[PDB]
């Protein structure tokens, strides 16, 4: 019975209490109104800002980061990979491409605001009709996926948890276990 | 026909590299069989109490530079890509006094009629469609959270 | 609000005669090593091939013991109906028969 | 013919109704802004045993040394020593030795944890949850001709549409292909699968990601998010030269930067969707058995 | 709702209590209340509170 219980527990003692965190996108409570430990921002002056800034229901979340956005995403990626920060809002394609590139980022389950990304014009700019005929034009054939292929197609239990120090013990031992012996040596 | 094209060094899009020793690209080639089309693009160095004022030519590709050199291919034009001159795309954000908005960053270089054209990973919503025209979107994204 | 028993069955009946063929071939009998395909998967070639069938027996009990942890833990179906938002209730069948009291508070 | 000849002829305003945008279509007209997604897509249906080893070796030649110091543990510690990893109730060796006893207590106390683990193990096999996928998209060698497999399978799609459209002036002899193999329906198709007339069916990814809300057992996965595939937006058409198309377009991101947008895909996108089958692990449990009776032809001669 | 730890939880639902509610307070004779409760039932009944 207590080996039972203890095969049993051990099992139990990485089910229970694990990190399941799973934040996943703009649904957590713990972000709506946030403690200053979570830590997130986005680029200061950024796309991001203004479509926080519109929704009124998105406001408290800005009023944090106003405390702690940034100029670049580089310097994101890196403070967020040392823990300096906590967690990064960003649009997804720069996430599930650098993500890829370094395994220690993690892109997560949401996508929200669904958009594209467009070129900047004038109003009755000469260059405007054909370009916006040639970007679909790519989209009908292959060059696209072409493009994708360059850049964004393109890619890039251990049973040791809690039986290291036992492993450590088994290995050491066994000079205590005959050194036993050389007591019995002492006996006879 | 030679269009003025501003971009922002963008990490899976605009590869921002300097030159090897004057003006001169590394002109590597894919794992495809085809040399990367650089383009020599100009531009600063940092933020404004950092760099005061360093521009050399820079070699800039990528993804939308390929995009752009699509555009030139099909339309007969020439181009001159250089950068913006801060790390911002660009806001709706009053100045000192006057009561007046501004646009800085991208729309910035724009609308003071320093550019043309902006190829960049430019996010469509209203409030900058207000003021310039867009073209039909070429990727689609939305938004989420990068963890460790 | 078992399949692949009988596998198990014929491979261990395998070894009760192949072990007896070994034993024939490398230099009571019949009473030993029937005995001995028995008691392995229930707890010097002939030895090899005792060790293999010894260490692929606990192997069965212990996939038999994951999938009975997780046949009577996992699966606790959705017999019931999760709200306003069920699949079977916004376009209904016969499955679920779902009504109130006519003339009542819920009609209205 | 339909909505366009309506449109371009000055018989109708804008097509509100639900239409794909391409090339061709936009020479024509001034379409809006995009707001939804939609490309198309196909509706179908170490080192343990390593080092393990070396310690079976270490504890091996520590148990000749309990012969060397004070009987048959000679060489057959290896009958005993991995026999009781699994406690197989085996009369194999009785330790004469207090050497060989505290060994055993170290060696099968470990193997307890260890097989505990392996429990463990299975239960994140428990937790691995695995859907199995079968192309990768269009251009697939499945695609491209069906005599690359031994049975030619059929592939179609909806007639007149913009998709026969794109494969017209993308894919030409993929075309004739699916010509003799055509379909007319919405829910032909899913007739066509669920009785397994036809394998595949090529149509606009957003509403085959409908369709998959409301599929009968939830048996037909299409496959990924169109990645190798069109990849455009559903619009309003207006005429050209109407002054509509500035309101239009700020109308439809005002709709979408404020979450406007995200209840109507709340409401109108239904986002919906105990056994033994270990083949490739059984696969390796009869062919280590099939290289234990091998090595046995090796064992007879010598 | 809002804890973090949540090591804070009350018993079920206050089942020994006095179980009442919030409305909203009005002089004694002004006529607003007859169009005010009718839009607030009309509140309730619509989902939309
Ligand atoms: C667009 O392309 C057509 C092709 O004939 C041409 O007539 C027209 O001038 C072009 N407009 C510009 C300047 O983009
Ligand atoms: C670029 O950046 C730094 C900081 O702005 C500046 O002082 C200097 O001119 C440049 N140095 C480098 C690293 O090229
Ligand atoms: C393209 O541009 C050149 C330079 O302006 C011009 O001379 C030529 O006529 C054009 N040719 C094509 C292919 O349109
Ligand atoms: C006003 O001008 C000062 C000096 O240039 C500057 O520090 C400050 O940020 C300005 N405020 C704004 C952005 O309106």
């Amino acid at each position: 019975i207590i080996v039972a219980s203890y095969t049993a527990n051990l099992a139990a003692f990485l089910v229970l209490d694990r990190p399941e965190e799973r934040i996943t996108g703009i649904n957590d409570p713990r972000l709506r109104n946030p403690s200053d430990k979570f830590i997130y921002a986005t680029v200061k002056q950024s796309s991001v800002d203004i479509y926080f800034r519109r929704q009124v229901e998105l406001s408290t979340m800005y009023r944090h980061m106003e405390k702690h956005n940034y100029e670049s995403a580089a310097e994101a990626i890196q403070a967020v990979r040392d823990n300096k920060l906590h967690a990064f809002i960003w649009d997804s394609a720069v996430l599930e491409f650098e993500a890829s590139q370094k395994c220690d980022l993690v892109t997560t389950g949401e996508l929200f605001f669904r958009s594209g990304f467009g070129i900047g014009m004038r109003k009755d700019s000469p260059w405007k009709q054909n370009v916006s005929l040639s970007i679909l034009k790519s989209h009908e054939n292959g060059f696209m996926e072409d493009l994708d292929k360059t850049w964004v197609r393109y890619q890039e239990t251990l049973t040791f948890e809690n039986m290291a120090g036992v492993f450590m013990l088994v290995a050491g031992g066994i000079v205590a276990g005959i050194f036993l012996i050389f007591i019995e040596i002492a006996y006879k | 026909t030679r269009l003025k094209i501003v971009t922002i060094h963008q990490e899976p899009f605009v590869y921002v590299k300097p030159t090897m020793s004057d003006g001169t690209c590394k002109e590597e080639f894919t794992v495809n069989g085809d040399p990367v089309k650089k383009v020599i693009c100009t531009g600063p160095n940092d933020t404004s109490p950092g760099s005061p004022r360093h521009t050399v030519p820079q070699c800039c590709y990528g993804f939308c530079i390929d995009l752009l050199i699509k555009l030139a291919r099909t339309m007969n034009f020439t181009y001159e890509v250089h950068l913006v001159a801060d790390g911002k795309f660009g806001t709706q954000e009053r100045v000192n006094n006057s009561n007046k908005k501004e646009w800085n960053g991208m729309m910035g270089e724009l609308l003071s009629g320093q550019a043309d054209m902006i190829v960049a990973p430019l996010t469509i919503n209203n409030e900058r469609a207000q003021y310039i025209e867009f073209s039909k979107p070429f990727k689609y994204q939305g938004l989420t959270i990068l963890v460790k | 609000k078992s399949t692949l028993w009988l596998l198990v069955g014929l491979s261990v009946h395998v070894v009760a005669v192949m072990l007896y063929l070994l034993d024939r071939f490398s230099p009571l009998t019949l009473s030993s090593a029937m005995w001995f395909s028995w008691g392995v998967l229930l707890n010097f070639s002939a030895r090899i091939l005792g060790m293999v069938w010894a260490g692929f027996a606990m192997i069965i009990v212990a996939s038999y013991t994951a999938n009975l942890a997780a046949f009577l833990v996992l699966d606790r179906p959705e017999e019931r109906i999760t709200g306003i938002n069920d699949p079977r209730l916004r376009n209904p069948s016969d499955k679920f028969i779902y009504a109130t009291v006519k003339q009542s508070s819920v009609d209205i | 013919n339909g909505m366009i000849g309506e449109v371009v002829y000055q018989r109708a305003v804008m097509a509100v109704g639900s239409l794909t945008i391409n090339e061709e279509r936009s020479e024509v007209v001034d379409f809006s802004v995009p707001f939804v997604e939609t490309g198309i897509s196909v509706m179908v249906s170490a080192s343990v045993w390593v080092m393990m080893f070396v310690m079976l070796l270490i504890v091996s030649a520590i148990a000749v040394f309990v012969f060397e110091y004070f009987s048959f543990t000679i060489g057959k510690a290896i009958w005993l020593l991995w026999g009781l990893v699994f406690n197989n109730s085996v009369p194999v060796q009785n330790p004469k030795g207090t050497t060989s006893k505290i060994m055993v207590s170290v060696w099968a106390f470990f193997a307890v944890i260890f097989l505990a683990s392996y429990t463990a193990n299975l239960a994140a096999f428990m937790i691995q949850e695995e859907f199995v996928d079968q192309v990768t998209g269009l251009s697939d060698k499945k695609f491209q001709r069906p005599h690359d497999y031994s049975p030619p399978f059929r592939f179609g799609t909806v007639p007149a549409g913009s998709t026969e459209r794109n494969i017209r002036n993308n894919y030409p002899y993929m075309h004739q292909y699916m010509t003799r193999f055509n379909q007319r329906g919405v829910e032909d198709a899913l007739v066509s699968l669920k009785t397994g007339k036809l394998d595949a069916f090529i149509y606009d990814a957003a509403v085959l990601n409908y369709k998959a809300g409301r599929d009968e057992g939830c048996k037909l996965v299409t496959i990924g998010s169109g990645y190798i595939f069109a990849t455009t937006g559903y619009g309003i058409a207006l005429q050209k030269g109407s002054p509509w198309k500035r309101q239009i377009d700020l109308a439809l991101l005002q709709f979408v930067g404020d979450g406007e947008m995200e209840e109507l895909e709340t409401l109108w996108l239904t986002g919906i969707c105990s056994s033994q089958l270990d083949i490739d692990n059984m696969a390796g449990v009869f062919y280590m058995l099939a290289a234990a009776m091998a090595l046995s032809l090796i064992t007879f001669i010598w």
